């Protein structure tokens, strides 16, 4: 339950499967809903189970509540510590979009990885988790765009 | 059942890629959290 990114893995595929990405901090596990879908996580011989969630979010929390608070300054670059199935975790630096919805604007990150990649943190300068990657969309070029997902503590 | 395995840790790196562009989108957030291109 050490703080840093881990790889949510689960052997009800064809075997070794990444269905995501996963922050730990202050004893919490946070990822994206749609990862696990709330389901319970084993962390060698002790399991950990949901304690918050919102599918409409796509965030849930685990062993306690949310608690990554940091937030993008909507001007300076961040980088997505993308971590891809069977990949070394690597920093991406760049430049946050915006997402322009009805009850505001969202930091967006233009970077296009595999489906297992959900969840992999994105950082600040200071080295604060500012949100989660994987809920997006795909532009015009068959790109995709992800939100900077990011809860409330 | 699922598992997590560490991957690593939460820091700034300075000798990182820089890629990736910085769209405008104008998107809608359904009930069911999926965004939609508006
Ligand atoms: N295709 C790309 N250029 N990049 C994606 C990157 C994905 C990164 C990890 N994120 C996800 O997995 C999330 C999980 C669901 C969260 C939403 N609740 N999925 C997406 O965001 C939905 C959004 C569509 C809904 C829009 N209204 N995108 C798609 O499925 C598009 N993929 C396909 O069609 C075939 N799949 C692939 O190729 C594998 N994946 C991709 O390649």
């Amino acid at each position: 339950t050490t703080d840093g990114v881990y790889r949510v893995m689960t052997r009800r595929l064809l075997g070794s499967t990444q269905v995501g990405v996963g922050v730990m901090q202050e004893g919490v596990f946070h990822t994206m809903w749609h990862v696990t879908k709330g389901a319970a996580l084993r962390s060698g011989e002790g399991r950990l189970d949901p304690y918050w969630g919102d599918v409409k979010q796509d965030l849930v929390s685990y062993c306690g509540p949310w608690k990554l608070d940091a937030a993008w300054d909507g001007l300076s670059e961040v980088q997505l510590l993308a971590v891809p199935p069977g990949e070394r975790a690597k920093n991406i630096q760049t430049l946050p979009g915006i997402f322009k919805t009805k009850d505001g604007d969202i930091g967006a990150v233009a970077l296009d990885y595999p489906a297992g990649t959900s969840g992999s943190p994105i950082l600040d300068k200071c080295g604060r988790v500012i949100g989660l990657y994987g809920n997006g969309v795909v532009i015009k070029n068959g790109s995709y765009v992800s939100a900077i997902t990011q809860g409330k503590r | 059942d699922m598992y997590i395995e560490r991957a690593g840790d939460i820091t700034w790196e300075k000798d990182a890629e820089v890629t990736g562009n910085s769209p405008r989108l104008d998107v809608a957030l359904d009930e069911s959290g999926d965004f939609s291109l508006v």
